[PDB]
């Protein structure tokens, strides 16, 4: 067995893993009830004496509202009042009381509730962390937790699916200070995190789905289906990333640099068949990216392609050889120009009566681009104009951190865009 | 993060403070016997922020009502809505504040004051997480604001880490009631610098102004007035009290709309303008100073922050994009080192007898102008000690009359600083 | 150049290479966090305190603002109480002064009136 | 709860008494035994058990004569005959006899009488005292009695509704001698003095009431309206009230500065076959209808205080109000952003039948504190240093004991409170 | 201030108080027997002012009767209303004073005043609230001069804090051809200045010249003389006796009248003026009565008020009449005799009218001035007081009872330095 433990953290990561995992229990046949009619399903579902199949899964959201969408909605009998922690007053969109006054009072009782799902494993390959950069919990309390899995776990991995903040949706004026501040205290800690630019999703459900203002359900639909992908070959036997370790062979050359650029595709509209060739062009298209950055602007360093469906290799090694040939995919000098290509042969799925058609053949492309140091520099630049005037600092300090970590984290960030910099060249 | 407890005081506070408990307990859908009887259940879902739930399946305001003269807390009862308020919530003295905030604030208010935070504390212990306070009261008389600013630092001594949000009601010669109101004005903005996390500058100026100016009123009366009052008041409330994209509590709101402690005086604003309507036209009131409930003029200054509120059915595309064309074109009046500071909610509610309403909550450099009134006719009064006796015979020293306005002229300054601010 | 990777019961997967790379080779404890979540608790505090102690300087000013409008009064009373006796009893004095100078006078003619009287008899 | 505590001081005080409590029975419906068939009365208006409302007032006088009217008059069983005080001989037109020789002998009484009236107080708001200027005991006892209030009440309230003197109507040669030395005494302990010309009274009575030689009993009525008119805020539940501690707030810029002119309107012939909210208003501000003789056009505002009796909306006031602020006639002194003070009780005003005021549905009475009422101090103060240039009297006053120096200090301190109405007048 | 002591001394203050009390007592309605007989109860409600409630529902003057010279008092107990008086009031000596001040003053006088002041204290404690005093006398005699001024300062002596009030009749060569009366007269007045508070100078040469002049008296007596003292006490006592907007008593009348202590000489004056028993065919205007009070034909003190200035004065209208005329003819002869009326006084002019009228006219006006004219009457007693003492003429009349020459000396500077300060006022201005 080769269990992996998801963490839920603010209502982004709650929100997100509702529709993970009712995409799960859509590929593999698990009813809302929690009973079921290939084995690899239960390393991300165990199993209880009634026979009832419930997600290794925490949830972590202080405000009981969020939570409740848990234990009432579609799924609740799926899930374990022991897997669900909540409290009285979120972080109020402040890092520093996510992390210090929040993290401090919860993170015991937290790492509790982990320790009783790893617990049930015998082959604990480590922990998927869902949450937002801008949320006050879902960037304060993450950090802390990360750090204490780190020391609790000091060899497994962990992985990130990060929700980066775009203002078009977002209600916060303060989210590039808690973006910055939790990736800053994140970044050692972290094995291979994904980001998930909410701008691009945006963008991609209005384009591809001719939706005029995509709700979060939308939103998170979509990205369902971008970490089912990824998840795909944990939960069914597959070839490629068929264990957690895996993600950093084949995608993080370099510790630092570990957040990787996911393009997927197709995204049809459900109220309107692509071949190999077109989905691994559009793979290459910076209009279907999770997040906005121009790949010319980068080198790669790592790529995979993630087949899903009716796939067949002669189709995708086609497909590679007129794109070389047309395009310049230029990789870092001291790594191989190539792709690791999957095929999972599982069909991609979509939620009955949402606004994602089913296909038949789906394909996620997971590349390490200097790129994607561009969506530091957004951040790292609405940052510099408030903390120029000490804009919000206050709130920070009043809970306690200090005003040097606001300079301690964005030094880190500058270091690491000189790290995607040096590494380009 | 849930309850709020409402405190009313002084005869301004307790009026406005009635209006605004008529006009939210009918959108609630809450007669005066306490009793629902809406068509929504977006009414009741958050109702628990501003209502007790009795036995009788009846809603009682989380309200509590304070005077230092029975006056007009018995016309409060004898009101349309008297008969919803918790009779033991009225705590009254009886030998008033005579205009004077040193007796508010000292002698009279001290007498009065533990017996209100009695009420405040058996509220408080009612509640399952107390977000924190909202206060209506004025500044330019006695009561509301000497006792009224007592209330507010008793109460942060006893629960300094609850937000304290107050409905502040600015001065106007152009409708006084006492003469000394520039005194009692400026020593109450004083202490609001120091102990509130938000306040909503409603300034009697400009409520004169609209309904004499663009209501055609040429003899507005205070229902005139509070008619303004009550909608803003509904409005900038409105995410507080329904269920929304955005379910806002008191403590996000002063995160993201007070990047500095001192600068937390919002100046409120209102679209459509009514005696007792496209969404365009609702976005561009934000700078129309003809829609300000503080008397200064948006242009003259700079946006720190700002959150909008529609409320009825509309397209949030079609508002998005107005909110966004306005704020690209008039980019020259919001500061650069802040990005994307405004923010907006919309909600299908309809206030009563509207199809839709804009509400502004803004954070502008140019309410100094406000505060510049105020100190002009403090010092105007002070520089010929006029009426100081009456402060002095209730124990005040001088200075603090100077230290008072030259906290609210610093307060000026600050304003001035980040209007000119650049990045 | 296809390099095959592994099959599966759900999958297969392989590596393309379509240029090899031209340079060969690669270019907190528990104590210690909870020590900082400590440290940020004390600063928390320690930010109260000094709101608290703030407030309640505030308090012992109205007390003395409202202690010394009683002293006020007080000294008021005193002072009004100490000059209404003296006028009260400087014109009680002047008063008796008046009448006694009066009837000194008339007894001064009384014994001139004797005087003139023991003249008579005298011659 | 919020009772004020009425002293009415020798014959003008006493007289003008009997008018407003006779108009506040008939303004509260109770009959001259206190039964009567809005809870507000009773600031004016102890209870027994026995259901009789009487007053909260003490009547004060040297001389038996006046008071004995009241003690076999219409209203004798209004009061408790303990309130009704009298000694045997009066002032004879003396100060030095009211405040000394003569008044010594009964002060302590009216003290413990009063302290039994502030025992049945639960709210003591203050005293109103009534008095002349001019007499030996309005002017003498009055003096004695605020400095006693003043060391058994401390800065508790005091205000004065005082009797300024015509010659027409007066039988003292000594008037200004008696006014100003009560003047300078009681500066120092009165909070508030609401002064009264009788000339300006008389006037009033001649040209709007059609009547050729005003008698004290056709100006107590015309005082009685004023007087009611103020205490009304205190009797009855308005919409706008204005209680004792708001009068002296809103009306006394300086401690010294603190006589505000009354002038009421309308005074219409009961006998001549409604005025509106403006005109009464506008009349206010003609120099015409001042209760004191002196031109305002001639000087500056301080603060304005109107007070609103019977039918009379808050916008029609403010719609008045509204205008005065526009007439460049009535000006304001620099230091003054708002001097403006309103109050509206709904209670019209009541005239007592078989009297000359004729009933009207609306009327108001404004306090100014102007400047100008420094002419009316002007003309005393000259009257005085054309005698005490002689010392014409002073001997009168000197063999009670006074001394000389009290009346050139005297003098003096109104010689600075003239500076003072100066000072506050530049810009 | 309620009851007033009456004292009369001598032959003048008998004979002009025994006709003070017929006059008053026919307007309260007292008949001789002290009975109430009147038509108005305006007649009782002051009656206690002068009289006392005795028995049988009965009034007695409050009047205490004093003579050296024993039959005088015979003559008032069967004068017309003799039997009203208390009998124990009469104080009675064996002699006469001769017309002698040292006399009344110092020895046979001295004699009697112990008895007097028996009376005194027997009528003044009785008193509820005593104003005072008010003595009848003539200063040219011996008893009511010396015995009357030695009454005076030993009353006050008793009662210090009382108002002592004197009508005081100032001989006149005219009536009297006592030489000495010069002297009594200016040895009393330097008494009166000292010991009075208010004293009505009641002028012989004035009555004289009046029922001479005006009456067409080609030789009066004093039964002519006294029908103008008695119309003029009368007058002057209207305010104490009756109740009117101006309730007067004494002591009001000495603070609003006397502006410098010794300054307390009170020019009367009366109109109209008619002889005794006389029917009047028409009586006169408000106009008539108002300027006709301010003639020199109408002063009774021989002097002209427009030879002075009036410090203060007040007036008594009596009878049925327009109160808005008479103020306003009392305003009119103010302003057109502007000059007669001293600036540094304001307002010195006090009106008082009374319905009832004496009896006999229908119409009248009673005049009290302090005017500095009166310094005409001092001057010329001390002119004739000189031509006298200048020669020593009948010195040994009064150093023979005790008396030197130093005592007349010093009551001439007194009177002399009273006419000085009337002088020093009349020319005084309030620049
Ligand atoms: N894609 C997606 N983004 C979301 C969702 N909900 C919130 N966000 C984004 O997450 C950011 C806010 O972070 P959250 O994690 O939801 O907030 P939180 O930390 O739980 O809340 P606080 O403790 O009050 O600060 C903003 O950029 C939102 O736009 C969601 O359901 N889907
Ligand atoms: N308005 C009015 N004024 C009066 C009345 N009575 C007297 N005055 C005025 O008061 C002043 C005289 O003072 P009084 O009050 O009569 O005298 P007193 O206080 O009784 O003192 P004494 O009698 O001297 O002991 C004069 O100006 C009179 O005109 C009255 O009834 N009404
Ligand atoms: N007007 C008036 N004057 C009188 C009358 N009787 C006397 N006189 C005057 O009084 C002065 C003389 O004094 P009298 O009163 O007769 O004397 P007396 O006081 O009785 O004292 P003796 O007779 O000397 O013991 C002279 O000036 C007389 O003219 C009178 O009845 N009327
Ligand atoms: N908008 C509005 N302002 C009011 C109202 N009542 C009083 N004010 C203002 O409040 C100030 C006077 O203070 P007030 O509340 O009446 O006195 P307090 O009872 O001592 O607190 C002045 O600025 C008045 O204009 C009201 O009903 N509406
Ligand atoms: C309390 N009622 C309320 N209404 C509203 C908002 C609001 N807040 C709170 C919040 O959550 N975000 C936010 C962000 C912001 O950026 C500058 C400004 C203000 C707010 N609060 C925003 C729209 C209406
Ligand atoms: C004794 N009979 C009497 N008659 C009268 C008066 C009068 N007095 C007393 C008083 O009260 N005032 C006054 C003022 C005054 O000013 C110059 C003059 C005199 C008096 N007394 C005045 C009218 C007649
Ligand atoms: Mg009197």
């Amino acid at each position: 067995m080769r269990e992996c433990i998801s963490i839920h953290v603010g209502q982004a990561g709650v929100q997100i893993g509702n529709a993970c995992w009712e995409l799960y229990c859509l590929e593999h046949g698990i009813q809302p009830d929690g009973q079921m009619p290939d084995d690899s399903f239960n390393t991300f579902f165990s199993e209880t004496g009634a026979g009832k199949h419930v997600p290794r899964a925490v949830f972590v959201d202080l405000e009981p509202t969020v939570i409740d969408e848990v234990r009432t909605g579609t799924y609740r009998q799926l899930f374990h009042p022991e897997q669900l922690i909540t409290g009285k007053e979120d972080a109020a969109n402040n890092y520093a009381r996510g992390h210090y006054t929040i993290g401090k009072e919860i993170i015991d009782l937290v790492l509790d509730r982990i320790r009783k799902l790893a617990d049930q494993c015998t082959g604990l390959q480590g922990f998927l962390v869902f949450h937002s950069f801008g949320g006050g919990t879902g960037s304060g309390f993450t950090s802390l937790l990360m750090e204490r899995l780190s020391v609790d776990y000091g060899k497994k991995s962990k992985l990130e699916f990060s929700i980066y903040p775009a203002p078009q949706v977002s209600t916060a004026v303060v989210e590039p200070y808690n973006s910055i501040l939790t990736t800053h205290t994140t970044l050692e800690h972290s094995d291979c995190a994904f980001m998930v630019d909410n701008e691009a999703i945006y963008d991609i459900c209005r384009r591809n789905l001719d939706i005029e203002r995509p709700t979060y359900t939308n939103l998170n639909r979509l990205i369902s289906q971008i970490v089912s992908s990824i998840t795909a070959s944990l939960r069914f036997d597959g070839a490629l990333n068929v264990d957690l370790t895996e993600f950093q062979t084949n995608l993080v050359p370099y510790p630092r640099i570990h957040f990787p650029l996911a393009t997927y595709a197709p995204v049809i509209s459900a109220e309107k068949q692509l071949s190999v060739a077109e989905i691994t062009n559009a793979c290459f298209e910076p209009a279907n990216q999770m997040v906005k950055c121009d790949p010319r602007h980068g080198k790669y360093m790592a790529c995979c392609l993630l087949y899903r469906g009716d796939v067949v290799p002669k189709d995708v090694n086609a497909a590679i050889a007129t794109i070389k040939t047309k395009r310049s995919i230029q990789f870092v000098d001291w790594c191989p120009t190539g792709f690791k290509v999957g095929i999972n042969y599982q069909p991609p799925t979509v939620v009955p009566g949402g606004d994602l058609a089913k296909v038949q053949r789906a394909v996620c492309m997971l590349s390490n681009t200097t790129a994607i140091a561009e969506a530091w520099a957004r951040l790292d630049h609405k940052f510099d104009l408030m903390y120029a005037k000490r804009a919000f600092v206050h709130w920070y300090v009043g809970e306690g951190m200090e005003e040097g970590e606001f300079s301690e984290a964005r030094e880190d960030m500058a270091a690491l865009e000189k790290d995607y910099e040096e590494v380009g060249v | 993060m849930r309850e709020i407890v409402h405190i009313q005081a002084g005869q301004c506070g307790n009026q406005i403070g009635a209006k605004f408990w008529e006009v939210i307990s009918d959108e609630h859908g809450i007669d005066p016997t306490g009793s629902y009887h809406g068509d929504s259940d977006l009414q009741l879902e958050r109702i628990n922020v501003y209502y007790n739930e009795a036995t009788g399946n009846k809603y009682v305001p989380r309200a509590i009502l304070v005077d230092l003269e029975p006056g007009t807390m018995d016309s409060v009862r004898s009101g349309p809505f008297g008969q919803i308020f918790r009779p033991d919530n009225f705590v009254f003295g009886q030998s008033g504040a005579g205009n004077n905030w040193a007796k508010g604030h000292y002698t009279e208010g001290a007498e009065l004051v533990d017996s209100v935070l009695d009420v405040v504390r058996k509220e408080s212990e009612s509640c399952d997480c107390l977000q924190g306070f909202q206060l209506t009261h004025s500044l330019g008389g006695g009561t509301g604001s000497g006792m009224g600013t007592l209330l507010i630092s008793k109460i942060r001594e006893e629960y300094p880490d609850r937000i304290m949000n107050t409905f502040s009601v600015m001065p106007s010669p152009k409708v006084s009631d006492t003469v000394v109101e520039p005194y009692n004005a400026t020593l109450s903005v004083h202490q609001l610098v120091e102990n509130t996390d938000e306040t909503y500058c409603i300034d009697n100026e400009a409520l004169y102004d609209i309904c004499f100016r663009t209501l055609k009123l040429t003899t507005p009366t205070y229902g005139d007035l509070n008619h303004l009052v009550s909608a803003t008041m509904s409005g900038v409330t409105t995410c507080l009290r329904f269920p929304g994209q955005l379910n806002a509590d008191l403590r996000k709101l002063a995160v993201n709309m007070v990047p500095f402690p001192r600068l937390h005086f919002f100046m409120p604003g209102f679209a459509p303008l009514t005696s007792r309507l496209t969404v365009p036209e609702l976005t561009q009131q934000m700078f129309d100073s003809k829609n300000m409930m503080a008397a200064c003029d948006p242009r003259h200054g700079r946006y720190l922050t700002v959150a909008a509120i529609f409320r009825g059915r509309m397209s949030m595309k079609e508002v998005d994009e107005q909110m966004l064309n306005v704020q690209n074109k008039n980019s020259s009046y919001f500061v650069e080192w802040i990005p994307n500071n405004v923010k907006t909610a919309v909600c299908d509610i309809p206030p009563r007898g509207l199809k839709m309403s804009a509400t502004f909550i803004g954070n502008s450099t140019a309410i100094q102008e406000l505060f510049k009134r105020i100190s002009e006719q403090f010092t105007a009064m002070f520089r010929r000690k006029a009426f100081l006796h009456w402060y002095t015979g209730e124990g005040m020293d001088e200075m603090e009359f100077t230290e008072a306005e030259s906290n609210m002229n610093d307060l000026v300054s600050e304003y001035q600083q980040y209007q000119d601010a650049t990045a | 150049e296809v390099i095959e990777l592994n099959k599966a019961t759900s999958g297969q997967s392989w590596e393309v290479i379509l240029k090899p790379p031209s340079f060969d080779g690669v270019p907190p404890s528990l104590e210690e966090i909870q020590k900082k979540l400590e440290a940020a608790e004390e600063r928390r505090k320690y930010q109260e305190a000094e709101l608290l102690k703030h407030l309640a300087e505030k308090r012992e000013h109205e007390r003395e603002v409202i202690q010394k409008a009683i002293e006020e009064n007080n000294n008021f009373i005193k002072m009004a109480k100490e000059k209404l006796a003296q006028k009260m009893e400087s014109n009680k004095e002047n008063r008796e002064a008046h009448l006694a100078a009066m009837l000194e006078r008339l007894q001064e003619k009384d014994k001139h009136a004797e005087e003139v009287r023991k003249n008579k008899e005298l011659k």
